[PDB]
């Protein structure tokens, strides 16, 4: 693999930390006082990285991540499991809240408690038709499951000297916190692990020693009862035996450097990293009914020791029939177990038999841990800097470019389906096959079922635009893209507003009612005809009319914009494209358009307030003749006869009749990504962006020269918008609210 | 006739929207009718310096920390040879004036030397409230001048 | 007759009629008259 890109600063040791999630954020400790900082990462934009000042006091030895993103937990050596949120909602600006506190130094991973959705990914085996069976759903359950059926959240943290605490986040919002020992008999826990157990989340918390003494598993409930967290525990079957203490090598492998279960939630098989000075072997176990009891998987040759192991986070199914059709179709990323050496190489493992898939040979890697999808590493480097490796899905095998086609695709719908994220996918994609994946994008979203695509009717356009940033030939798609769903958006928060006061008989939403009178009845080539087939009762009161002016104002923009263009002045494809030429865009603008004739004929502030250059000309009627035009070219499917010779002689008018607005377009930038190189690394500053390759995009307000507000920006969008709400508090509550969270593309929002 | 546009744009300046406000009403026109748019500072005192007053930092100590020591000692061949003079600049310096440092370590033994340490000391007295290196060693030449008498 | 020449990027340089006022295409914008078919004649060079 590659560098995708490498990062370091401007410019003791202690054990580091990073933890990838489920969307692409890093958090790694760092340890350059700022030995004590959290940073967190964009992984789509390096060179911005926000430091938390996390307000330790020793070692932040464990993080991890919320199952759903959004919530970071970070144990130091003193105690303070302390959990990050993020302060009103902005990737940037994590605050800190509900936490606990126990004296000894966590030194176990921090788990956080799980949901009963696992996942189950049937590889290769049905590949090939639907998403239901490619993505499966196992019945795991999850710990205490609810009062009413719904998991509790919290967190599990094993503490030297083998205390527990699983403090419980209630709704309410207040933690209820506890602690009981592991074992009567207390004991060194120096590395452990946790991992959740299928039945029940019986939870299992591995615990070792140093050297010589047994792993010592153990397994814990939770038992909200009695108003008051309540937790119980029984010894499971130990074992000692790292198989490298019995070969009469007797001290060639002392220490136990890693223990970690080979999947969270995939108990029952854990990995075992003994070494020395300048030695080590890993094993890994598999507790088998035979009484139960472990016994060696597999084992490796001796090694030269490991500074870091990386789990794979992606679910896959290692029944036998799967991983049989894996190895036939080469799709091998769930099937990997990064291992990293002190020398400086970095080794892949078949995770089932630990021989060797692929090398790196390139200060070593101090911190590692892989992405969701088995494409991407994250290399903490002893020096300081930051790696970002891409892990072909198969590894290095030169396999025809259809099935390359199938993996990523496979592994794209699996990120559509589970909403993740698909930034590594994005790593590999190459520029010859982007036009390719987006057409069989196109075909299993058509064929799947009419329900799910509501379900991905806004993931589908995301991808297709971040795949289409890619393959130069195709770069003219994008901004149509991020212009269809913000469409899209203004559609579906103006068909929502109506309201009316009569339902008449039946069952026709005003929306409906819009779309149905719209493209059926009366495709008349004229408005004031189509305001009159219509009943006039869309009364909003008359402050949101007002309030919704800047919006407005935009669709009668773009309508400008869209027939102006139609006379393709420009050499190359222009940024108005396949909005002409049978959209059924022209049909929703058609809408729009009728919608806002009724708005302005109650307030005339609230209407597209285009410069004219004849007095009274009555510009909305003019562009509506002009869209209905297009439009009845357009409807039926067959003709590029759309421009005739009429049509386009109206069209290239218009910049005399009115001014052809200038935009902004919504990719707003180029990301790291489409930049990077096929092969060569990309060195990289925190802090200093790389230095070569004001619209307010969701509200419509125009910045000025310089901003003067405050302002988020989309992480992959591109988009930019003010922070704090800038209108006043007659402001509608439709748009502002829907955007608090993620934007339109549906990316995280970051501080500017 | 301005004033209808001053209380205008006076009246609005809070606003989070003045930004939009401005350029809805002005950018469309604007656009139709045009078309789119040690401390160094003692280094140079003692760079250009006179050549008989040959200055370096004073081994004791360590210049690094805002006051750099200095010890300079004159040469000249008119002049009778003396003890060195041993500096301290106040980094806020200028306006400050550079220490002298008094002792008589140094002269107590002879006349010559007596003599010149009265004189510098009273002509130092008299140097005003805005001392540069220039002026102290200036000063310190004119006082073993004066003494040779 | 007032024919007004914009400069502009790398290479073009535009040539509008003065006369005629930006903002509407009745007026004539104060004196000057405008010149008939001037819009031919500069095609005939473009």
């Amino acid at each position: 693999m590659d560098l995708a890109y490498v990062c370091e600063w401007e410019k003791p040791s202690v054990p580091l930390a990073c933890a990838w999630s489920c969307r692409n954020l890093i958090a790694f400790t760092m340890d350059l006082d700022l030995t004590r900082m959290i940073h967190i990462l964009d992984t789509e934009h390096p060179w911005d990285l926000h430091s938390i000042p996390s307000e330790h006091h020793e070692a932040i030895t464990c993080l991890e991540w919320d199952q759903s993103g959004s919530r970071l937990l970070s144990a130091d050596a003193d105690g303070q499991i302390k959990c990050w949120s993020m302060a009103d909602h902005l990737a940037n600006s994590w605050e800190s809240s509900v936490g606990s506190l126990v004296e000894g130094d966590p030194i176990v991973a921090l788990s956080w408690l799980h949901n009963g959705v696992k996942l189950a990914l049937h590889v290769e085996k049905s590949g090939a038709s639907s998403f239901g069976e490619k993505f499966s759903r196992v019945k795991f359950s999850p710990s205490l499951t609810l009062f009413g059926g719904k998991p509790m959240e919290g967190w599990i943290a094993v503490t030297v000297s083998g205390l527990v605490t699983v403090s419980l986040l209630k709704p309410s919002g207040q933690v209820l916190t506890s602690t009981e020992s592991l074992c009567r008999l207390r004991g060194r826990v120096a590395l452990a692990d946790i991992a959740f157990t299928g039945g029940g989340n019986i939870v299992v918390a591995t615990a070792d020693g140093s050297s010589a003494s047994p792993v010592q598993f153990y397994k814990v409930c939770v038992s909200v009862v009695s108003e008051k967290c309540r937790i119980d525990t029984e010894i499971l079957p130990s074992l000692f035996m790292r198989c490298t203490t019995d070969l009469n090598r007797k001290d060639k492998f002392p220490a136990i450097t890693h223990l970690k279960f080979l999947a969270r939630d995939m108990s029952e098989q854990v990995l075992l990293c003994a070494s020395s000075q300048t030695s080590s072997i890993v094993e890994c176990w598999s507790l088998r009914k035979e009484i139960l009891k472990w016994r060696i998987l597999s084992a490796t040759n001796d090694l030269d020791r490991v500074s870091a192991v990386a789990l794979p986070k992606l679910p896959i199914s290692l029944t036998n029939t799967d991983l049989k059709v894996a190895s036939d179709t080469q799709f091998y990323p769930g099937l990997g177990l990064a291992l990293a050496f002190h020398d400086g190489s970095v080794h892949i493992v078949h995770r089932l038999s630990l021989q060797t898939m692929a090398v790196f040979y390139s200060v070593h890697l101090k911190a590692m841990q892989l992405s969701w999808t088995s494409l991407a590493l994250v290399g903490i480097d002893s020096h300081g800097k930051l790696s970002v490796l891409r892990l072909s899905p198969s590894m290095g095998h030169p396999l025809e470019v259809g099935l390359a086609l199938r993996h990523l695709l496979f592994l794209l719908e699996y990120c559509m389906v589970t909403g993740y994220d698909w930034w590594d996918i994005l790593l590999h994609v190459q520029p010859s096959m982007v036009q390719s994946l987006v057409e069989k994008l196109h075909e299993e979203y058509t064929r799947q079922t009419a329900a799910l695509q509501q379900v991905l009717s806004t993931r589908i356009l995301a991808m297709k635009a971040s795949l289409c940033k890619l393959s130069p030939c195709t770069v003219t798609r994008v901004c149509d893209y991020h212009t269809k769903l913000f469409l899209i958006a203004i559609s579906s928060t103006l068909k929502s507003l109506l309201r009316p006061h009569f339902l008449n008989t039946p069952d026709k939403s005003p929306g409906d009612r819009l779309t149905e009178i719209c493209t059926k009845i009366t495709d008349v080539d004229i408005d004031k005809v189509m305001i009159n087939l219509k009943t006039e009762e869309f009364v909003l009161d008359m402050n949101t009319l007002q309030a919704l002016q800047q919006l407005l104002q935009w669709v009668g923009d773009f309508v400008l914009y869209l027939l102006a263009s139609l006379p393709n002045q420009g050499s190359l494809l222009r940024p108005g494209h396949s909005f002409l030429r049978d959209g059924t865009s022209l049909g929703m603008l058609r809408e729009l358009m009728v919608v806002i004739r009724i708005w302005g004929l109650l307030k005339p502030s609230c209407l597209p307030v285009y410069t004219a250059t004849s007095d009274t000309q009555d510009s909305m009627s003019l562009l509506f003749r002009l869209l209905t035009k297009l439009w009845i070219c357009c409807r039926d499917e067959g003709p590029a006869s759309e421009p005739d010779e009429a049509l386009v002689d109206e069209c290239c008018l218009l910049p005399s009749q009115l001014l052809i607005p200038s935009l902004d377009w919504l990719p707003a930038s180029d990301g790291l990504v489409s930049r990077l190189q096929p092969k060569q690394p990309l060195r990289l500053q925190f802090g200093r962006a790389p230095t070569l390759p004001k619209i307010d995009h969701l509200r419509r307000l125009h910045l000025g020269a310089c901003p003067t507000e405050e302002c988020k920006a989309c992480t992959r969008c591109g988009c930019v918008t003010m922070l704090k709400s800038p209108n006043r508090t007659t402001a509608v509550k439709q748009w502002e609210q829907r955007w608090i969270k993620n934007c339109l593309c549906g990316g995280l929002w970051w501080r500017v | 006739l301005c004033q209808p546009l001053l209380d205008a744009v006076l009246a609005n300046i809070r606003s989070p929207v003045f930004n939009h406000s401005l350029y809805r009403t002005f950018v469309p026109a604007m656009t139709a009718i045009h078309g789119p748019p040690i401390p160094s500072v003692l280094q140079g005192e003692v760079a250009r310096l006179d050549p008989k007053f040959l200055v370096n930092l004073d081994p004791s100590h360590c210049s690094n920390n805002g006051t750099v020591h200095l010890i300079c000692k004159l040469d000249d061949k008119d002049l009778p040879s003396v003890p060195p003079l041993e500096l301290s600049v106040p980094a806020d310096y200028p306006a400050q004036s550079p220490l002298w440092i008094d002792r008589q370590w140094q002269y107590d033994a002879n006349p010559f030397l007596q003599s010149v340490h009265r004189c510098m000391t009273s002509r130092l007295l008299q140097l005003p409230d805005k001392h540069s290196v220039t002026a102290l060693l200036n000063t310190w030449a004119q006082s073993v001048h004066q003494a040779c008498l | 007759y007032c024919i007004d020449i914009y400069c502009r990027s790398r290479g073009v340089v535009a040539i509008r009629d003065g006369a005629y006022s930006l903002f509407d295409n009745s007026k004539l914008v104060e004196g000057f008259y405008p010149a008939p078919g001037l819009k031919t004649f500069l095609n005939m060079f473009v």
